[PDB]
């Protein structure tokens, strides 16, 4: 009962869809719990200051860059037109 | 010395490293970033 | 992908050929070119599917740390399977080596010739901008601390232009034109290090001897090891110019100095104080080959000579297992081995101490360790 | 006391040195030559006062076990105590050498020349009674089993004569016999006086001009082929077409062994398939792929077909104890490229890398590789075979 599976794309299909939603947000900005403040003022304030001075542009980039090019479907593009 | 607890461990140099109107190396750009990335990823950072 | 390639040379730096395999088949940049041969390796199924580089600064896998192997398949593949015909397109690149230079040192190998790592240009890499010009490559020996005047040229390597204020073919695109201003580079003790840089490429000087391309840089390091910095060609040449008269003096003098200087008395002074930096400053070059290895060769042949001429001061220098162990290629285990045999002489009986001479471990591999190159024929048929 | 020596040759048995030097000064026997040294060894302080060998057979540094060293300071000592000028004495002793050729067997060293010990000839040495009564000294070849014929006369070495043992140790370099007294006088040819003289530094265009240390190596290994029994027509038609005949035997060896496997491929390892011409040629003498010209052609054959059918070659199974054997660095360096993860340990040993030295573990494509970078040493190197026939 090993149960191997096979997920091959069907005869006559054309073509073959992959859908999924990414959703970026600011929950980086304040820490979800830092039982001391102390350290949480020294992580808004490093959040802000990297923000300031080295804009959001790069991390940004490297994220979307993943998402608009196939890097999501992992393993599905070795053999794709 | 490139984890992340250990650049976090040297989070209050990045502020003033960063705070400087000069701008930083290219290096300690990196761990920033590679610092920010893994809060974006978010997560827990604790020591019990 | 299918490519062709330009007029394949001999001395040619990787980064060089890469660049002009690009501009050549149908990429503007040479970026491009290597995205491209990367979804290449995306294509056929590889390894170097994730670690094949994209920025032409750290093509040559010394580079790559655990994934030189990688790389090296990446070049293998790459040299049969894209070309019309095959190039050598992994002799040129500069990649580490398992060997060592006498004091711990390691060094990287490029073709047949293998250089230490001490003097590699981890960044700034000059350019004979002429050369760049009329030949169109980079030659490989611009990487390398001591190759400072084109041997072909005769003059010193640009490193700094005025419109570039640092310049690398490696980002130019073997041609002159710098960074910041679109313009030609081409912008300008000359002899005594024109042909030291002659001498390191495979050629002949008159005063530096005719060592194997591999041993070259391994008496430039030598050098650079007693002049405890700061390789200038002066004085190599000139030490090179007096060659059995100049080295046999500085052994003198060293040797001389240590045995007035030495704070423990006669019996018990040990070789690594007496001759301590020579000798296995030496030892290890590219290699203990004593016909290329010309100065171990002398230093030993000196050693020979003397070996018996007050009370055998020399043969009766203390030099502990562990430095056996270098002085004939063994193991710290084979010289035990050795020792129980009842081969060698413990002074006293009963592994780190010091308890063996000079003398008896000298004879020692003369008679069971003598290989095929480390071998004593070699020096004593000499000047 | 003080000695004289006549006309040094280089190409001469240490005896056969110690005989004409013997003869010359003072001795009409060698034995009290020998003797007379030992004294002179005696009243001077040294160790080889105990072990010194006073039978002529037996001062070759290789018979002197346990104590080679003490002999070799006895040869320095009478090499610049002895003579008018410093004879070159330490030159020919053939002695002992740490050094090994490809299938566990050691080495002797002679000059600058090593060869296998395989090949020595431990008794009844022949002679080359021309050369001998024209030269007067017995050269080294006529140790070594390869030099049966004489390069320089054209005629086989004769060991024994009509004297039913002829031994120049125990003649005294002349033309006379063992139980009477007369000269010496008697005495595929032709495939045999080729590779006899090659063995001596010279050129039969069949064969390679490697150097004449690689040369004894390739004469072991083709001893290895063929079970025993060197001779030498063998030889030289394997070396007549060379880029083609050590090309069809790997490649029928591979196939032989490739159709015959008692495994399945994705777990036939390099062992079996080409196991005793790869792990038989990889140290003749040593590996230097300009003169270990069969390691050489091996491995361009090896490299030329790494990829050929989705990896036959590339994906062959290979335990620790063989990638540092195909690239010099023991276990443990080979424990340290592996947590360095320099290396692919196909299989994972999840608890702490207890480190298994002998099960098939890496892939010989993926340890060719790793030679190629991290391990191509001075000669071991690649563009030493790639830019050949
Ligand atoms: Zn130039
Ligand atoms: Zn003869």
């Amino acid at each position: 009962p090993h149960q191997v599976d096979f997920c091959h794309v069907p005869y006559g299909a054309s073509h073959i869809e992959c859908s999924f939603s990414v959703s970026f947000s600011s929950e980086l900005r304040q820490p979800y719990k830092c039982n001391s403040s102390k350290v949480k003022q020294t992580l808004v304030q490093l959040v802000e200051l990297y923000e300031t001075k080295i804009g959001w542009t790069e991390l940004a980039t490297r994220y979307l860059m993943n998402i608009c090019n196939g890097k999501w479907l992992w393993k599905n593009t070795r053999k794709a037109y | 010395g490139k984890d992340f607890f250990s650049i976090l461990q040297q989070a209050e140099h990045y502020i003033e490293v960063l705070s400087a109107n000069k701008t930083p190396a290219q290096e300690t750009i990196n761990d920033m970033h590679f610092l920010m990335a893994n809060l974006i990823k978010g997560g827990m950072f604790q020591h019990k | 992908m299918f490519l062709q390639r330009p007029k394949p040379y001999s001395d040619e730096s990787l980064e060089s050929f890469f660049i002009r395999v690009a501009n050549k088949n149908g990429y503007g940049d040479v970026h491009r070119f290597l995205e491209a041969t990367k979804r290449f390796l995306q294509d056929i199924d590889h390894n170097g599917y994730q670690t094949f580089p994209t920025d032409i600064t750290r093509i040559n896998p010394y580079s790559a740390k655990n994934s030189s192997s990688a790389r090296t398949a990446s070049f293998l593949k790459l040299a049969q399977l894209t070309f019309n015909e095959p190039p050598e397109l992994l002799g040129l690149a500069i990649n580490r080596t398992n060997m060592k230079y006498s004091p711990s040192t390691s060094a990287v190998v490029r073709g047949a010739e293998v250089f230490p790592r001490s003097l590699l240009r981890t960044h700034s890499i000059p350019c004979c901008p002429l050369c760049l010009r009329e030949n169109g490559y980079a030659s490989y020996l611009w990487h390398f601390q001591g190759y400072e005047y084109c041997h072909s040229h005769n003059v010193p390597l640009i490193t700094t232009c005025s419109c570039g204020k640092e310049f690398d073919y490696r980002v130019s695109g073997l041609k002159g034109i710098c960074c910041k201003c679109k313009e030609p580079i081409t912008l300008t003790g000359h002899e005594a290090a024109c042909t030291v840089s002659n001498w390191l490429a495979g050629h002949e000087s008159k005063p530096l001897p005719n060592l194997p391309k591999s041993y070259r840089w391994g008496l430039v390091h030598w050098w650079m090891g007693i002049k405890d910095s700061e390789f200038d060609h002066f004085s190599f040449v000139q030490f090179f110019s007096n060659w059995p008269r100049s080295f046999h003096s500085i052994i003198e003098d060293e040797v001389e100095f240590n045995l007035e200087h030495a704070v423990v008395s006669t019996s018990e002074l040990r070789l690594k104080d007496l001759l301590g930096r020579l000798f296995f400053g030496s030892i290890r070059l590219p290699e203990r080959n004593l016909q290329h290895n010309i100065i171990l060769g002398e230093l030993l042949c000196y050693l020979e000579n003397r070996l018996w001429q007050d009370k055998g001061l020399i043969a009766n220098l203390k030099m502990n297992a562990l430095e056996a162990t270098v002085m004939l290629n063994c193991s710290l285990d084979q010289i035990a081995s050795m020792v129980e045999q009842r081969i060698l002489k413990p002074n006293r009986k009963s592994v780190t101490d010091y308890l063996f001479h000079f003398g008896d471990i000298f004879c020692l591999w003369l008679a069971e360790f003598q290989s095929d190159e480390f071998n004593r024929s070699f020096y004593v048929s000499r000047w």
